[PDB]
RNA sequence: AGGAUAGUGGCCUACCAUGGUUUCAACGGGUAACGGGGAAUAAGGGUUCGAUUCCGGAGAGGGAGCCUGAGAAACGGCUACCACAUCCAAGGAAGGCAGCAGGCGCGCAAAUUACCCAAUCCUAAUUCAGGGAGGUAGUGACAAUAAAUAACGAUACAGGGCCCAUUCGGGUCUUGUAAUUGGAAUGAGUACAAUGUAAAUACCUUAACGAGGAACAAUUGGAGGGCAAGUCUGGUGCCAGCAGCCGCGGUAAUUCCAGCUCCAAUAGCGUAUAUUAAAGUUGUUGCAGUUAAAAAGCUCGUAGUUGAACUUUGGGCCCGGUUGGCC
RNA sequence: AGGACUUUUACUUUGAAAAAAUUAGAGUGUUCAAAGCAGGCGUAUUGCUCGAAUAUAUUAGCAUGGAAUAAUAGAAUAGGAC
């Protein structure tokens, strides 16, 4: 329909937005040595069962 | 032979290799910084003979050489250093720059484009010939002098583009605007009779209004902080100056629209339709659609009818160009 | 380490049978070689032109160098 | 022109992308068999359907019929001298059974685990893996070697790296430098 | 009875009757007559290389408010026009009219992806560079 | 009947009859058509694919002709045309890479003009010659199989067993997070030597160097639902854009873009298209037709599909094989 | 078996008919696996032997059997069987 939009505010977002570097974290286990980080926390050392289950929350 | 052509260049310091891996430090490249920076691979060297060339694999510095591949990734003319720290060399001096010019179309425009190719093709292959738009819908075509211009239009002619062009003086444009302030109070209302709008336009300050085009004025700057840049020093209203509402055209023009209402309880309910409509203004200026530069709005009293249904959009739009 | 031995009735028989790499590769008989593939391929068409040894036609040659 | 190197697939993904129920269970068995890929359960859920296929064809067949016999018997005797199967059961109705634990509880991983070893099951996997154990003297680094019971007590640090004699490791030899080059003459 | 006459002398008979209710079948019909060979931009193609003409501003179909930027476009291998679409925030900042394209589909078999009006084509490489080395920034667009 | 053919025959030529093919779809047309073996997908039933490691077939720029020879309509043979296309001193000459590499072009798209007969086989007069068949190395993420990126102590320390409790609780089974830390465990590499090979690099071997987060670091995608996994933060304000459909943003967005945390899979994941299952959404299996899409206006009637029952059935004897108690 | 004329088909039975490589699949510790088709053992100081299975091999075609089933034919101015 329209073919002449007005492209020159296009890219705005990824323009302004606060640069924000990616913090230190530390190098997490890859493979085999990863299933062994899940499994010990996701089972070994389990989390809530508020009413049924919950996984990753929020800051409340 | 198959559309590739090798650099051509003077070695200042190193000795060249085929396949060398080198930074290319572009026009606007600075070593503290990253732009127009190119690490790429060389697929190998050639030396020259008047018209042909022989794969020389490396070459001393001081001596001049040709450097072929890289071609698909400089910036016409540029610096190749494969020194990190390097600063960038002087940026050349020609002491020229466009000055003749023209406008390209064709005798056939079902192939067109072809001929907008033939044009990027001339950058590629003259130095100082600068092709480029005009805001009016035409690939103006500049350069040296009137017969130099005229050998790149033979070039665009028989060569690159090689199809009928049509070449006449590049049309301009003459930014519409004015010299005194609207008389008196302009009214207008929608074809279906009722909610009217009342305004006034006078001339703004190209100080501010190249303020505009030069980061102070932004249509989304503080209109509290930009007020205080704007009353102490541009001598505006600070009132209208938190009141501004559009910048016309293209969200970003030299043109702006002013609140000045005070007894109108739905004003916000049509500001969409004044500022896109206020654009389609902006856009093709009554004299003969030219675009306008430093023309203000003071929207005085504008009366809506009672419902936004008849105060929609679809009807608003049309007072408001008529109105402005 | 599962290898392979070859014990021969004789010395003799050995460079009768045994195939020239394992021998040559011990030490047996001289490194033989010859040009390489390339050189060996482009001089065997060279000489598939020329009709007999033909000398008369290298001494044709240095005839139309003279005249 | 050479000839086919006949390739095929040894595991399955499910008809399903992310069923809840199944990724509970098979994460737990990566951590009492310290596995790392659902390929690696997969592959055998397929070599285990393809088992349970063929016998459910065979097991369709009129009894005491040659094939039902042969392909039969002389398969269950193999799930066997690998001690997956049950001595018991030899009516290839708990191969019918079974389950990924049984075929996986018979891996080279697991049985290092439970042979002692490497004390916890995942530093097992770290053994094998950095040359360690063999067959008859046949060494692995092959964590999923499928231990067949008639090589279970062969089981051993093979005659390569400590802890079964041989020169032990060049971290000792240079600690052995780094105490002579501290303090000596 | 109830339709398919059930007879063990009426092969080719329901033989027919099927092949023909074949064609009412909506896949069927675009292989049997090579749809894609002859209409369809791509024909018979996956993707294809082209050359960007214009730099469209395409509006939304309801009830999405908002332009969407895409870009008609000359295939190389016909010519034919394909009014294509480019992903990602900006992009446009580094496409530039008449640059080398790569397009494809929408999963959709021709059909528009949704709010955008009958764009069946998106883009994925230009100047053969790629949208993400230029939308992270792990390489800059050429002399393309 | 003859002719031509290695040979049968309208293969071809005389003379003669009027015939032969067709709703069981000939003929004409399309084929993004070499067939067949077989591949992909799978409950069965089907569906789609099969240029391509083999087999029969066909062609060598588009043809037609033909020498030799047992064998060719060969073209890494030739003659002519057509399209081409290269050399020249200008009179002439030569050439087809749908053989192996390689260059242009064509493109979504596809590797080195490197080594060699050692294997495999063939050809030849024929053990020794030759084979860009083929074998090897390079490039290589079309598929395929295995699996590194660390593991055990461990100290500060809470949790859940317990013999123990007025209540000043040790410590007792340990589960981890630990910015204290502790050494062995190492192939990915590097490198004597050997192995391998036709020669060598690499697979397999192995001295000497080689792991402590700044390493020798794994990522691609996603987190409303569908579909497993945040209503948390900062900018965004129906703009930018996402959105495989439904659907997000219009100033507190679980769906934008970045932070953080986290998830599905893992050296593979995402992308597109194609095809299968799904799909009982193609139906013999196994659909629907009163209103949802659909019973011809009615009947006749082909071809097709299909069509009642009725014809030594039944009784008697004996025996040779394989299951089980059983004795 | 030199010989004389016989109801046919369709359906069904076992075998056969076949190029393998591939499919299923035997067996066998390529360090494991897709593989591959190898090995395994002795006086390891003059060797012994097991292999490299079977089936599907689909449609038409071929050979035996069956005689239920779909048909089919036979003696009428007697075109009769013996």
């Amino acid at each position: 329909a329209k073919v002449h939009g007005s492209l020159a505010r296009a890219g705005k977002v990824k323009s302004q937005t606060p640069k924000v570097e990616k913090t230190e974290k530390p190098k997490k286990p890859k493979g085999r040595a990863y299933k062994r980080l899940l499994y010990t926390r996701r089972f070994v050392n389990v989390t809530l069962v508020n009413g049924k289950r919950r996984m990753n929350p929020g800051p409340s | 032979d198959k559309g590739r052509f090798y650099a051509f260049g003077r070695v200042f310091a190193g000795t060249v290799k085929s396949g060398q891996k080198v930074r290319i430090q572009g026009p606007n490249y600075v070593p503290g910084k990253k732009d127009d920076l190119f690490i790429k691979a060389i697929q190998r060297v050639v030396l020259m003979m008047g018209r042909f060339v022989e794969p020389i694999d490396d070459c001393p510095a001081g001596n001049i050489i040709g450097l072929v591949g890289i071609d698909q990734f400089l910036l016409k003319t540029g610096t190749l250093t494969t020194s990190e720290t390097a600063h960038n060399m002087k940026v050349m001096k020609f002491s020229v720059s466009p000055v003749v010019q023209v406008a390209v179309e064709v005798k056939n425009a079902n192939d067109l484009p072809k001929l907008v190719e033939g044009l990027k093709r001339l950058s590629k292959s003259d130095p100082c010939v600068l092709t480029y738009m005009s805001e009016s819908g035409e690939h103006i075509v500049a350069g040296t002098g009137e017969l130099h211009l005229e050998i790149c239009l033979q070039d665009l002619e028989h060569d690159h583009a090689g199809v009928p062009l049509k070449i006449s003086p590049p049309v301009v444009a003459y930014r519409e605007t004015v010299e005194s302030e609207s008389s008196q109070t302009a009214l207008s209302k929608s074809p279906n009779k009722h909610n009217r709008i009342y305004l006034k336009a006078e001339p703004i300050d190209e100080e501010v209004s190249l303020a505009i085009e030069n980061g102070i004025i932004n249509p989304r700057d503080d209109f509290k902080a930009r007020a205080r840049i704007m009353a102490d020093d541009y001598g505006w209203d600070v009132t209208d100056a938190r009141k501004i509402w559009c910048f016309g055209p293209d969200g970003n023009g030299p043109n702006l629209v002013i609140d000045q209402t005070k007894a109108v309880q739905y004003l916000h309910e049509i500001k969409d339709s004044v500022v896109a409509a206020f654009q389609w203004a902006t856009k093709e200026g009554p004299i003969f659609g030219e675009e306008m530069r430093s023309v203000r709005v003071n929207i005085l009293d504008v009366t809506l009818h009672a419902d936004a249904i008849h105060r929609g959009g679809g009807q608003i739009i049309p007072t408001m160009r008529r109105a402005t | 380490s599962v290898g392979f031995g070859l014990v021969y009735n004789s010395v003799a028989e050995a460079k009768k049978f045994e195939p020239t790499y394992r021998l040559v590769r011990y030490g047996l008989a001289e490194k033989v070689e010859k040009a390489s593939r390339q050189q060996r391929k482009q001089k065997k068409n060279r000489d598939k032109k020329i009709f007999g040894t033909g000398k008369r036609l290298a001494k044709k040659v240095a005839r139309r160098n003279a005249d | 022109p050479r000839a086919p190197r006949t390739y095929s697939k040894t595991y399955s993904t499910p008809k399903r992308p992310y069923e809840s129920s199944r990724l509970d269970a098979e994460l737990k068995l990566a951590g009492e068999f310290g596995l790392k890929n659902k390929k690696e359960i997969y592959r055998i859920s397929f070599q285990l359907s393809k088992i349970r296929r063929a016998a459910r064809d065979l097991l369709t067949r009129d009894e005491k019929d040659p094939k039902r016999l042969f392909e039969g018997n002389a398969l269950i005797r193999r799930l066997v001298r690998v001690g997956v199967l049950s001595e018991d059961k030899k009516k290839l109705d708990y191969v019918l059974a079974l389950k990924v634990e049984d075929f996986l509880e018979r891996r080279l991983q697991t049985q290092v685990y439970k042979l002692g070893l490497a004390k916890s099951v995942h530093h097992a996997r770290v053994l094998i893996t950095q040359r360690h154990i063999a067959v008859g003297k046949q060494i692995v680094n092959i964590p999923s070697f499928m231990v067949r019971l008639d090589s279970e007590k062969h089981i051993d640090f093979a005659p390569t790296s400590p802890f079964g004699g041989a020169r032990p490791g060049r971290v000792a030899r240079r600690n052995a430098a780094r105490k002579a080059e501290a303090s000596g003459e | 009875g109830k339709g398919k006459p059930r007879g063990l002398n009426s092969a080719r008979k329901l033989r027919v009757h099927r092949r023909n209710n074949r064609w009412a079948e909506n896949n069927y019909k675009k292989r049997l007559l090579g749809t894609a060979f002859k209409s369809s931009p791509f024909g018979g193609s996956s993707h294809a290389k082209g050359i960007v003409l214009e730099k469209l501003g395409i509006e939304s179909k309801q009830p999405n408010s908002a332009i969407r930027k895409c870009v008609r476009v000359q295939l190389i291998k016909n010519g034919k026009k394909v009014t294509a679409f480019v992903p990602n925030d900006g992009c446009l900042n580094f496409v530039d009219e008449n640059d080398e394209v790569l397009l494809a589909g929408f999963g959709r078999k021709g059909k528009a992806k949704g709010d955008i009006p009958g764009v069946r084509f998106k883009v994925v490489k230009v100047s053969g560079v790629s949208l993400l080395a230029l939308w992270k920034e792990k390489k800059e667009k050429p002399r393309s």
